[PDB]
C-alpha cells in the first residue's frame, strides 16, 4: 500500500505495450504470463527487467521467479517499501 | 469467608488463598468516569 | 651563571631521560605503563615552584593523569602543562603567544588519538573544527601584538590593542558567543580529555590575568551573552553533554562577573569548587553521586557551590554593580530547573552498578568519594580563607 | 535431538569445568591483557603484533 | 466464567513483515501491548538499526525509522505537534532522518502492536550518522554483525 | 560423540584436563564462562556459594540467586530483572527456540520472587509477579505483569496467564483476582523483603575467606619434595595451536 | 549545643539499621523524634520568664550561627517537636523517614538563628527535600514540586544581595549589631518582604501552595501547612521588624492592601473548590493574611497575638489534614462526589472533623478565638474600618467550612469504616493541645 | 482518565515532518562566521558603556524583541527553485 494502485498499473501497462511479442490489446489488468500471453521464462525475466526500470527497483531471482501475473507484479510493487 | 490471623494472633497474608482478602483497598471507590472527567 | 636556573635543565634532562625509559619498556612488549606514568608524576612534583596556584595546577594534573593510558598520551599531557605552567609566568605577549599554541596542539592531537569506536569520526570532525577555529584567534592575536608593537617601540601591553588580545582571552575560556567550540568538543570527544579541558586551562589563563594583565576596557556585554546563553541553553537541550557544556559557559560567565568587579578571592575559590566538582563529574560510576554534583552546581545552601557562587554575588554588591547582578540572579533562577532534571533522572531511579569483570574493580572510587566530601569543606569556606 | 544435545553441552561443561587452577589464573591473566591490549591508542600496537588467544607477542609488525 | 478457552501465547500473537535496508523481507513476531522497536530488537537486527528517542526523559528508549502504508497511518499514535513529545520528534526528523523523509516515514516506538497491525508489512528506513556520547554513535554504515539484543544496558551517560 | 577439547576457545585450548575422580577438594565455581559467553552481574548481587550461574546471564541491580540455585545459560540468554530474587534451588533455563516463533531467552522482570524449587525455562515473566514453591513455567509460556501463581502448578507450553489474576493448578485454571492493594504493594514487599534477607548475607561474607590457606600448604609441601610442576601455560597453548594449524593443513592436500 | 550534636548523631543513625529488622526501624525512628519534644519542654522550663529577652545563647565563632531563645522561636519549636512524631507515625520507608529528619534538624535550627545569612542558610537547605517529598514518582506531582521550589528559590534570589549589603554596609549579619547600625532599609526592606511574602502565602506569590499542600503526602501536608509557612511569620517577628524598622512603617498601605486582598480573594476562592483537600489547603492563605496584618499592625501586643495566632493555626489545620488524609488513604479519592454519610459510618472521625471545623472558624473555647479576638484588638488600635473588613467577612468563612462540613457528613451513608487506634492517636495530641489553649493557655 | 491528544494522527504527523527534508549543513560555518563577526565589529560597543541606562535597557529589549530562534529555524527559501 505504499503506493496508489492505478497509477502503477497504468504504468505496467504502458512497459507491457512496448513489447514486439506481445499483443497491444490483449493486455488485462489481471492476465498470465504463460497461459494467457504466451511468454517463456526469458520473456518473463525481461517483462521483469523493464519493469524494475520503470520503477527503479531490484527484484531478486526468486522474487522474480514467484511472479507469474501482471497482478503478480503490481502486488508485488505496491508491497514493496522502496517503490519510486 | 477469609481468615487473615490464626487463632493466637499471627497475621497472615493469604497470597496463595482462593477467599479475597479484607485489606486497606477494601473500600476503594468504584470511580465513576465523568466524575473524574 | 647558570645556576639560578637548574629546574629548566632538570626539566629538560627529565624529558630525555622518560622518551628513553619509554622506549626500552616498549621494547619489551608491556601492555601497561604505571610505572611511566609514576615518573611523569614525579616529573611534575619536580619542576613546580613553591607558589599556590603552581602546585594547585600540579596536584590537579597529578591527579589528571590516573585518566590516561597510553605513552604518547602522557607524553602530550606533559607538553601541554610545560605551556600551563610557564603561561602563569608569562609577562609578554611572545611568550604568551607560544604557551597558548602549545597548549592547543596537543589538545588537538589528543583529540585525534584517544578516540575509539563508533565515535573516532565525530572526535576527528569536532578537533579540526577546533584547529580551524583556533588558528584565525591565533592570528588575530599575532596581527595585534605586531601592531602593538610598532605602536609602542617596546613589549608593554598598554593601548586600544589591548581589548583585541582580551577577546583572544575570551575565545580561551570559550565564552559566548565565541563558545561553540567547546559545544562541539564536549559532545564527541571522550571523558577524559573533556575533564581536562574543564579545569587546567582556565586554571592556567586566570592565573596569568590576575598576575600580569590590564585593560582599559569592559567584558560585560560577554557576561551577559555566557549567562543567558548558557542557562537557556542548558535549558533546551535534552543531551547530557550538552547540558553540561551549556552548563560550563553559565560558569564562566559568573567567573566573568567575578573579574570584571575585582576581587579575584571569590574568582579563586569558586575555580576552586568548580574544579573538585569537576573532578567528582567525570568519574562517576555510581550515579546516585550525580545528584551530589546536581545540587553543588545549582548553588543550593549547605553544599560548597553556594558558597562559590555567594561571594561572587557579595562582591558584586559591595562595589554596586547591579545589573550584571541582576542578570546573574535570573539565570541562577533558571539553572535550577535543569540540575533538578539530572536529580530526577539519577536519583529517583533504580540503581544498577556493573561490576567489573577483566579486574581494575570500580577503579576510581578512591578520588569520586573524596571529592564527594565538598559537604565538609564548607566549614572552611565561610570564614576569610581564600583571601 | 533432547539426548543429542545434552551431549554437546555436556562436552562444553566438562570441558570449562576440568581446568587446574594454574590454567584459570593464567586465562584470568590474558583476560586482563586483553583488555589491555582493546585500546586501540595502546603504544605496542605500531610495533609488536599479538596472539589473540594468548595476549603473547607473535611477531614484529613493521 | 465457565469452559471458555485457556489463554495462549497466540491468540496476543502479531506478525509484521519487516523488509529492511537489503530488500530481504523477515518475519516479525510480537505480542499486543509491545511497541514495534521492541519487537524488532528482540528480532535480531543489528545495532546500527536504532538511535535514541531524544526526548527529555525517554533517551533509555531505542526508535527506529520505519515506512508505514496508508492504510496503517492512521494507527500510529497521535502526537500533538506543539507539546514536548512534539519537540521530541522534531528534533528526531531534524537531526536523525534529514533527506531520507518520505510521507510514510514513523518512527517505531510511537506504534503500539495490537490486533490490527496484524499482517502490516513496513520497511526500515535509512539514517544519517549521529552521536549521543562516545559509548553510543554511528558512523553511516551499517556493516556491523552485532544486535541490539545483546546490549546488556542502554546508557544515557 | 563430541570431544571435550576446543581450540577456538576465546583464551585457547586446555593444556591439562583433570578428572573428576581424581579431585580431592571441591572446585565448583560459582560464577563461570562456557567458551565465549560469559555473566554479566551488578556489584550488589548476592551469589549464594553453592549456587551456580554460568553462560550468558544478565543480572541487574539488587537481583540475589539464594542457596543451591542454578541459572544455565548454555542454549540461549536468561535475563534477571531489578531486585528480582530467584531462592533455594529453582532453576532457570533456556531453549534454542520455541513454538510461538519469538525469541527463546528467557526474560525475568523486575521485582520478580520464584519460591524454592520452581523452574523456569524460556519463558517469559513480566515486573511483580510471585511464582509458587513446585511450580513449572514451561517453554515459550507468557506470565503477565502483576500476576501470582500458586504453589505446585503447570504453566503449559505456549501458555498464558493473565494480568491482574492468581492462578494455580495443574494446568493452571482462575482461581481469583488480586486486590488493588496486593498489586500496589504486596508484591513490591516480598521482592524487598527477600533483598532485605540477601543483603543480610552480604554483610556478613568474608571473600576469598581462609579455605585456601589449607590448599597452599599442600602445594607448599610438593614445593618442598620437588614434586610441584611448573607449566607454561601461555606457551603450550600457543604450541597446541600451531600443531593443531600443522595437522589440519596436513590433511587437505 | 552538645546535646544537639547528640540528638542529630542518634537520629542519623536510622540509616545503618539493617532493613530486615522492621521493629528496631520504626521504633528508633520515632524515638529519634520523641528525644527533642522533651529537650523543648525542659528549655521552657529552664526559661526565665522576667528575665532578659535572649536567653541560652550561643555563637560558634567567625561561622555565623549563633542562636537564642525568645518566647516566639520557642512556642513554635514546641509546635514543631509535637508535630514530627505524628509524621513518623505516617511514614513507612527509611527514606521518609531521613526526609523528616533531616527537615526536623534544619526547622529546630532555623526556628531560633540569630544570623541573616545562617537563616538563609539553614532554611533553604530543605528545598531538594521539598522537591523529592512533593515530586515523588507514582503518587506525586512533578508540577507542584517544581512550583514550590522555583517560588521559594525566586525570592530568596531577590534577598541574598540585600543580606550580602547590609554585611558589607555594617560588618556583620548577626541581628543584634544589625538592629544598631545605621543601613539602607529600602533595599534591604525589598528583600526581607520577597522572601517572607513568598514564604507566607501572600498575593500575588501564593499560587504554589494549592499544588504543593494537595499533592504532598498527609505528613508532608501536617510539616508544611503547620510549620513552614510559620518561618515567614518568624521572619518578620525576629529579622525584619528590628532591622529596617522605617520600610516597615512605610510600606503599611502596600502591605495592608496585599493583606486584605489576599484575605478576601483567598476565601472566595475557597467556597469554589471541589476537592476536600484544597478546600482545607486555600483556608490557610486568609489565617496567615490576618497573621501578617497583625504583625505589621505593631500597635498593642502585636507579637503575642500573632505569634498566639501561628500556634492556633498550627494546632487546627494539621488536623483537618489528617482528617482528609484518613479518607484518602481508605478510600482512594479527595473528592467530594465521593462522600456523603460519613456520620453514621464514621462517627468518631465526623466528630473530631466537626470539632475541628468549628475550631478553624475562631469558634470560642478553642485557641484560634482568643487569637484572633487579639489579632484584631492589634488591628483595631490603628484604624476601625480595618478591623471592620475582617469583622464583616466572617460569614464567608463559615459558608464554605459549614458546606464542606454538610456535603460529606451528612446525607446517605457512603464511605469507609471508622477510625483505627493509630488514627486516633495521630489525631489526639492536637486535640488536647486545643482544648487546653482554648479554655486555660495561660497562668 | 487520561486526555485526548488534539488533531488527527495523519495531520499531526505531516506537521512533524515539515521542513526537515533537508542535509543539514555543517557547524563550522556558523561559529566562523560568529568569530568573525566578534573580532571584528565587537569594538563598537566600547563606548555604550557610558550611555543613560534607559537606553542600554531599551536596547537589550530590542535586541531580545528582533532575535530569531537558531533551533527549529525554518526559511520558505529553502525549498523554491527561485527568488
Ligand atoms: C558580520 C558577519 C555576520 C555573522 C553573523 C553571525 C550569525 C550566526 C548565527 C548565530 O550566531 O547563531 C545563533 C546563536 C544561537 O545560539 P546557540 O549557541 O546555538 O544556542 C544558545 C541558546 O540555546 C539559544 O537558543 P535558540 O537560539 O535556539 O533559542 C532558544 C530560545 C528559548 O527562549 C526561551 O524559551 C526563553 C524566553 C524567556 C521569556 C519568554 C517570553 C515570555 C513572556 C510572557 C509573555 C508576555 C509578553 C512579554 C513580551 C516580551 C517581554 C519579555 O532562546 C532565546 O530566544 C533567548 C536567547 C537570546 C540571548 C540574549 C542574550 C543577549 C545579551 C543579554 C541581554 C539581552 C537579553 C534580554 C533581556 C533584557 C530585557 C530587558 O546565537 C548566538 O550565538 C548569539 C550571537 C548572535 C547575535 C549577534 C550576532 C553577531 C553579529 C554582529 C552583527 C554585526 C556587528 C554589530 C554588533 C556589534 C558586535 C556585537
Ligand atoms: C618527589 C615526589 C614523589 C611523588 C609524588 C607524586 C606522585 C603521586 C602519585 C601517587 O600517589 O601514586 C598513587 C600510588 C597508588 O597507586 P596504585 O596503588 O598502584 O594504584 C591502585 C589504584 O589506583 C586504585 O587505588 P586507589 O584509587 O584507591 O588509590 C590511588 C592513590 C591515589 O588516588 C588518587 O589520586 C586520589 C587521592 C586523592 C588525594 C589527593 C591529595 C591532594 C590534597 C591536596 C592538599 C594540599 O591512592 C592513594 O591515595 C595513595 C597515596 C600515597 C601517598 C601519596 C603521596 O601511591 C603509591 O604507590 C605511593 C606514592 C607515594 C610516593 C612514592
Ligand atoms: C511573644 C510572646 C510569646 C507568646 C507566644 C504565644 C504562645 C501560645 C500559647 C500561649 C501560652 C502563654 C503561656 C504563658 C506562660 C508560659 C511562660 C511564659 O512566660 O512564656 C514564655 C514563652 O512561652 C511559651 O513558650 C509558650 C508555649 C506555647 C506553645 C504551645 C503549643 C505546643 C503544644 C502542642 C500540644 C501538646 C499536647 C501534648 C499532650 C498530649 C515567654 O513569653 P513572655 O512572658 O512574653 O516572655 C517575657 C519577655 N521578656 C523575657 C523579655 C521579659
Ligand atoms: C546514597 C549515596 C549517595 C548520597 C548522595 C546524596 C547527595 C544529595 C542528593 C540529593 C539529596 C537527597 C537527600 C535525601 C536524604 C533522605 C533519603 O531519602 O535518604 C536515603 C539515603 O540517603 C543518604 O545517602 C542518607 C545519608 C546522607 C545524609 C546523612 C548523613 C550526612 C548528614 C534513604 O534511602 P533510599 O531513598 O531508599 O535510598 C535508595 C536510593 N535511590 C533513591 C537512588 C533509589
Ligand atoms: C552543620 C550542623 C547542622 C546545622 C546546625 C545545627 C546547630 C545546632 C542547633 C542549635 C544549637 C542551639 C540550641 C538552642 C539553645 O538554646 O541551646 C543552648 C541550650 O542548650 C540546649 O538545651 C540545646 C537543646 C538542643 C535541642 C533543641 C532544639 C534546637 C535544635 C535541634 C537540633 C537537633 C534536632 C534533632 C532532631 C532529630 C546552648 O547551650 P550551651 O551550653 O552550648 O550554651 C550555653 C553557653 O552559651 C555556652 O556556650
Ligand atoms: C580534598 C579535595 C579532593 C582531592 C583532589 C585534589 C584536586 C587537585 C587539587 C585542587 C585543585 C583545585 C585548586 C584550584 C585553585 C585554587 C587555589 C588558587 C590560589 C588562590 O586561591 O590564591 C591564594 C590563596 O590560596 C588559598 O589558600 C586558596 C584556598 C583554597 C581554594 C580552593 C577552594 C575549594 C577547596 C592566594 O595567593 P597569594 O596571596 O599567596 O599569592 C600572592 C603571590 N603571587
Ligand atoms: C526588584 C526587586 C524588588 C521587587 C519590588 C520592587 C518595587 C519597586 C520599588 C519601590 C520603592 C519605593 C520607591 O518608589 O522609592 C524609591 C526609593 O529608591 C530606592 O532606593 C529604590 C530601591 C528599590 C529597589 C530595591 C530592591 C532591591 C532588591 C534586590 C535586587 C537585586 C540586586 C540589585 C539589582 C524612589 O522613590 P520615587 O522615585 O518613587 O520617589 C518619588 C520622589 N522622588
Ligand atoms: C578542607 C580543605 C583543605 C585544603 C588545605 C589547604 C591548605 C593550604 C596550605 C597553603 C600553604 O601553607 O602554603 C604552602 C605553600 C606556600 O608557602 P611556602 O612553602 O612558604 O612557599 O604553597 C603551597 O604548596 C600551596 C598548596 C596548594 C594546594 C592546592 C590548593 C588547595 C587545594
Ligand atoms: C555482451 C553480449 C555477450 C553475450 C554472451 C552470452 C551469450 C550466452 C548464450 C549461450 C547460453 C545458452 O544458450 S544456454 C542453452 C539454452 N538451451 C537449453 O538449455 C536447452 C533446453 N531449452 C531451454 O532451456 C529453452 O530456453 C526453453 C525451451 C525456452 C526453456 O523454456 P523456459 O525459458 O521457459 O525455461
Amino acid at each position: 500500500g505504499f503506493l496508489d494502485k492505478d497509477s502503477v498499473t497504468e504504468r505496467v501497462l504502458h512497459v507491457t505495450k512496448h513489447f514486439e511479442k506481445i499483443d497491444a490489446s490483449k493486455v488485462s489488468p489481471a492476465a498470465s504470463f504463460e497461459k494467457d500471453l504466451g511468454l517463456d521464462s526469458l520473456d518473463v525475466v525481461e517483462l521483469v527487467m523493464a519493469l524494475e526500470e520503470e520503477f527503479g527497483l531490484e527484484i531478486p531471482d526468486a522474487e522474480a521467479d514467484k511472479i507469474a501475473s501482471v497482478g503478480d507484479a503490481i502486488n508485488y510493487i505496491c508491497s514493496n517499501p522502496m517503490a519510486k | 469467608e477469609a481468615k487473615q490471623f490464626t487463632p493466637d494472633g499471627k497475621y497472615m497474608p493469604g497470597i496463595f488463598s482462593k477467599a479475597k482478602p479484607l485489606d486497606r483497598s477494601t473500600q476503594w471507590v468504584h470511580k465513576n468516569p465523568y466524575i473524574e472527567a | 651563571a647558570a645556576a639560578a636556573a637548574m629546574i629548566e635543565l632538570d626539566l629538560c634532562f627529565g624529558l630525555l631521560l622518560l622518551i628513553l625509559f619509554g622506549l626500552l619498556s616498549l621494547r619489551n612488549g608491556h601492555v601497561s605503563l604505571a610505572h611511566i606514568r609514576f615518573i611523569c608524576q614525579c616529573w611534575l612534583v619536580m619542576i613546580t615552584p613553591l607558589e599556590v596556584q603552581d602546585f594547585a595546577l600540579c596536584i590537579l594534573t597529578v591527579v589528571l593523569l590516573q585518566s590516561f593510558h597510553s605513552f604518547e598520551a602522557l607524553l602530550f599531557l606533559l607538553l601541554a602543562y610545560i605551556g600551563q605552567l610557564y603561561m602563569m609566568h608569562s609577562c609578554n605577549l611572545v611568550s604568551f603567544y607560544v604557551c597558548l599554541e602549545a597548549q592547543t596542539l596537543c589538545v588537538v592531537v589528543l583529540c585525534g588519538l584517544l578516540a575509539r569506536g563508533a565515535s573516532t569520526s565525530f572526535s576527528v570532525e569536532a578537533a579540526l573544527k577546533f584547529l580551524l577555529l583556533s588558528a584565525m584567534v591565533s592570528g588575530m592575536a599575532l596581527f595585534w601584538f605586531s601592531a602593538m608593537y610598532q605602536r609602542t617601540g617596546s613589549l608593554d601591553m598598554v593601548g586600544q590593542e589591548t581589548f583585541w588580545i582580551l577577546l583572544v582571552m575570551l575565545f580561551k575560556l570559550g565564552v559566548a558567543p565565541m563558545h561553540m567550540w567547546s559545544v562541539d568538543l564536549y559532545g564527541s570527544i571522550p571523558k577524559s580529555l573533556l575533564l581536562y579541558l574543564s579545569t587546567a586551562p582556565k586554571l592556567s589563563l586566570f592565573t596569568f590575568w590576575a598576575s600580569s594583565w590590564h585593560h582599559d576596557f569592559s567584558v560585560g556585554v560577554f557576561i551577559l551573552f555566557s549567562m543567558f546563553i548558557g542557562s537557556i541553553g542548558a535549558y533546551g537541550q535534552p543531551a547530557l553533554r550538552s547540558l553540561f557544556a551549556y552548563s560550563t559557559i553559565n560558569e564562566i560567565g559568573l567567573l566573568l562577573l567575578a573579574v570584571e568587579t575585582a576581587g579575584f578571592h571569590t574568582l579563586y575559590q569558586h575555580l576552586g569548587i568548580y574544579i573538585i566538582t569537576q573532578l567528582l563529574l567525570w568519574n562517576l560510576t555510581d550515579k546516585r553521586l550525580f545528584a551530589l554534583c546536581a545540587v553543588s552546581l545549582a548553588g543550593l545552601p549547605p553544599f560548597a557551590g553556594f558558597f562559590g557562587k555567594a561571594w561572587i554575588f557579595w562582591h558584586a554588591m559591595s562595589v554596586q554593580a547591579f545589573s550584571l547582578l541582576a542578570a546573574a540572579l535570573f539565570c541562577t533562577l533558571l539553572s535550577l530547573v535543569y540540575y533538578l532534571r539530572v536529580i530526577r533522572l539519577f536519583w529517583t531511579a533504580p540503581v544498577h552498578t556493573a561490576a567489573s569483570f577483566t579486574g581494575a574493580p570500580n577503579q576510581t572510587t578512591l578520588t569520586s568519594a573524596c571529592a564527594v566530601a565538598l559537604a565538609f569543606a564548607p566549614v572552611m569556606l565561610v570564614k576569610p580563607f581564600v583571601i | 535431538k533432547s539426548a543429542s544435545c545434552y551431549a554437546e553441552l555436556s562436552a562444553i561443561h566438562k570441558f570449562e569445568q576440568s581446568k587446574t587452577f594454574e590454567e584459570q589464573y593464567t586465562e584470568s591473566c590474558i583476560i586482563k591483557d586483553r583488555a589491555a591490549l582493546a585500546d586501540p591508542s595502546n603504544s605496542v600496537h605500531q610495533m609488536w603484533e599479538y596472539d589473540s588467544q594468548t595476549a603473547l607477542v607473535a611477531r614484529a609488525k613493521r | 466464567h465457565g469452559p471458555a478457552q485457556t489463554p495462549t501465547v497466540f491468540d496476543k500473537l502479531v506478525e509484521v513483515t519487516v523488509v529492511d535496508m537489503n530488500g530481504i523481507r523477515h518475519r516479525v513476531r510480537g505480542l499486543q501491548g509491545q511497541s514495534l522497536a521492541q519487537a524488532l530488537v528482540e528480532y535480531g537486527f543489528p545495532d546500527t538499526y536504532f538511535f535514541p528517542n531524544m526526548g527529555f526523559y525517554t533517551q533509555h528508549i531505542v526508535d527506529a525509522h520505519v515506512f508505514v502504508p496508508k492504510e496503517f497511518w492512521g494507527k500510529v499514535q497521535n502526537v500533538d505537534p506543539e507539546s514536548d513529545d512534539g519537540l521530541a520528534v522534531k528534533r528526531m526528523f531534524r537531526d536523525i532522518v534529514q533527506d531520507y523523509q518520505r510521507d510514510t516515514s514513523f518512527f517505531a516506538s510511537y506504534i503500539t502492536l495490537g490486533a490490527e497491525h496484524n499482517g502490516m508489512t513496513v520497511g526500515i528506513g535509512p539514517i544519517k550518522p549521529w552521536i549521543l556520547h562516545s559509548e553510543w554513535a554511528f558512523a553511516g554504515v551499517h556493516d556491523s554483525r552485532n544486535k541490539q539484543f545483546d546490549k546488556p544496558t542502554v546508557e544515557i551517560w | 560423540g563430541v570431544s571435550s577439547q576446543f581450540f577456538d576457545a576465546p583464551n585457547g585450548p586446555s593444556v591439562k584436563q583433570v578428572l573428576i575422580e581424581d579431585e580431592w577438594y571441591n572446585r565448583q565455581r560459582s560464577i563461570f564462562p562456557l567458551l565465549d559467553k560469559e555473566p554479566y552481574y551488578p556489584v550488589d548481587v548476592f551469589v549464594a556459594p553453592n549456587a551456580v550461574v554460568c553462560g550468558d546471564v544478565d543480572i541487574y541491580g539488587g537481583a540475589s540467586v539464594f542457596f543451591g540455585a542454578v541459572l544455565r545459560g548454555d542454549l540461549n540468554k536468561i535475563r534477571l530483572g531489578n531486585r528480582s530474587a530467584i531462592l533455594d534451588r529453582a532453576v532457570v533455563h533456556a531453549a534454542r527456540a520455541v513454538p510461538t516463533g519469538l525469541n527463546a531467552a528467557t526474560l525475568i522482570g523486575e521485582k520478580v520472587t520464584v519460591e524454592p524449587y520452581a523452574v523456569l525455562r524460556s519463558c517469559r515473566v513480566e515486573p511483580k509477579v510471585i511464582i509458587g514453591a513446585r511450580s513449572v513455567v514451561c517453554e515459550g509460556a507468557v506470565v503477565e505483569s502483576e500476576s501470582i501463581l500458586a504453589p505446585n502448578s503447570v504453566v503449559p507450553p505456549a501458555r498464558r496467564i493473565p494480568s491482574g489474576e492468581l492462578w494455580g493448578g495443574s494446568p493452571a485454571k482462575f482461581i481469583r483476582k488480586l486486590t488493588d492493594h496486593e498489586r500496589d504493594r504486596v508484591l513490591d514487599d516480598v521482592s524487598t523483603h527477600y533483598h532485605n534477607l540477601a543483603t543480610m548475607f552480604r554483610r556478613e561474607a568474608l571473600e576469598p575467606g581462609t579455605a585456601w590457606r589449607d590448599v597452599e600448604a599442600w602445594r607448599q609441601k610438593l614445593v618442598d619434595q620437588g614434586e610441584y610442576e611448573w607449566i607454561n601455560f601461555r606457551e603450550q597453548k600457543y604450541l597446541m595451536r600451531l600443531q593443531h594449524e600443522a595437522e589440519a593443513l596436513e590433511k587437505l592436500t | 549545643m552538645f546535646i544537639s550534636v547528640l540528638l542529630i548523631l542518634f537520629a542519623l543513625c536510622v540509616t545503618l539499621i539493617p532493613e530486615a529488622h522492621y521493629h528496631m526501624v520504626r521504633v528508633w525512628s520515632f524515638v529519634a523524634t520523641i528525644i527533642p519534644m522533651w529537650v523543648v519542654t525542659w528549655m521552657w522550663w529552664n526559661f526565665d520568664a522576667s528575665g532578659h529577652g535572649l536567653q541560652m545563647l550561643v555563637i560558634l565563632g567567625r561561622s555565623h550561627l549563633a542562636f537564642g531563645i525568645d518566647g516566639v522561636a520557642l512556642s513554635l519549636m514546641l509546635l514543631t517537636t509535637v508535630l514530627f512524631p505524628i509524621c513518623m507515625m505516617l511514614l513507612r520507608t527509611v527514606a521518609g523517614f531521613m526526609t523528616f529528619i533531616l527537615l526536623e534538624v534544619l526547622v529546630l535550627s532555623a526556628l531560633c538563628v540569630l544570623d541573616l545569612l545562617g537563616f538563609y542558610i539553614l532554611f533553604e537547605a530543605s528545598l531538594i527535600l521539598l522537591f523529592l517529598l512533593i515530586g515523588r514518582a507514582p503518587y506525586g506531582s512533578l508540577e507542584a514540586a517544581y512550583k514550590i521550589v522555583l517560588y521559594t528559590m525566586a525570592g530568596s534570589l531577590v534577598l541574598l544581595p540585600t543580606l550580602f549589603m547590609i554585611y558589607s554596609e555594617c560588618g556583620t549579619t548577626n541581628v543584634l549589631y544589625m538592629t544598631c547600625a545605621y543601613n539602607h532599609q529600602t533595599v534591604l526592606g525589598w528583600g526581607l518582604l520577597a522572601v517572607l511574602a513568598v514564604k507566607i502565602p501572600l498575593m500575588p506569590v501564593h499560587l504554589w501552595l494549592p499544588e504543593a499542600h494537595v499533592a504532598a503526602p498527609t505528613a508532608g501536608s501536617v510539616l508544611l501547612a503547620g510549620v513552614l509557612l510559620k518561618l515567614g511569620g518568624i521572619g518578620f517577628l525576629r529579622f525584619m521588624l528590628p532591622v529596617v524598622p522605617e520600610f516597615c512603617v512605610s510600606v503599611f498601605p502596600l502591605v495592608s492592601t496585599l493583606c486584605l486582598v489576599s484575605f478576601l480573594f483567598s476565601t472566595l476562592s475557597t467556597l469554589r473548590q471541589i476537592d476536600l483537600k484544597k478546600i482545607v489547603a486555600y483556608s490557610s492563605i486568609a489565617h496567615m493574611s490576618m497573621v501578617t496584618l497583625a504583625i505589621f499592625s505593631q500597635s498593642e501586643f502585636s507579637a503575642y497575638s500573632s505569634s498566639f495566632l501561628m500556634i492556633a493555626h498550627g494546632l487546627i489545620s494539621p488536623a483537618l489534614f489528617l482528617i482528609v488524609g484518613i479518607l484518602y488513604d481508605r478510600a482512594h479519592t479527595k473528592f467530594i462526589l465521593y462522600f456523603s454519610g460519613l456520620g453514621a459510618s464514621m462517627p468518631i472521625g465526623s466528630t473530631l472533623f466537626f470539632l475541628f471545623t468549628l475550631g478553624n472558624l475562631a469558634f470560642p473555647l478553642f485557641p484560634n478565638f482568643i487569637a484572633e479576638v487579639l489579632c484584631m484588638v492589634s488591628i483595631f488600635a490603628v484604624h476601625e474600618l480595618l478591623a471592620y473588613v475582617f469583622c464583616v467577612c466572617q460569614v464567608l468563612g463559615a459558608a464554605y467550612g459549614f458546606w464542606a462540613f454538610n456535603r460529606v457528613v451528612h446525607g446517605l451513608p457512603r464511605g469507609p469504616a471508622d477510625v483505627t487506634r493509630t488514627e486516633f492517636h495521630t489525631v489526639l495530641p492536637l486535640l488536647i493541645g486545643a482544648v487546653w489553649l482554648g479554655i486555660k493557655p495561660m497562668a | 482518565y487520561k486526555p485526548e491528544v488534539p488533531g488527527n494522527t495523519v495531520d499531526n504527523w505531516t506537521e512533524l515532518r515539515a521542513s526537515w527534508n533537508k542535509e543539514r549543513a555543517s557547524s563550522l560555518g556558523t561559529n566562523y562566521y560568529l568569530n568573525v563577526a566578534v573580532m571584528g565589529f565587537a569594538y563598537w560597543l566600547n563606548e555604550a558603556y557610558y550611555f543613560p541606562p534607559r537606553t542600554l535597557y531599551v536596547g537589550a529589549l530590542v535586541f531580545f524583541a528582533l532575535y530569531v530562534r537558531k533551533a527549529y529555524f525554518s526559511t520558505p527559501y529553502a525549498f523554491k527553485h527561485e527568488y
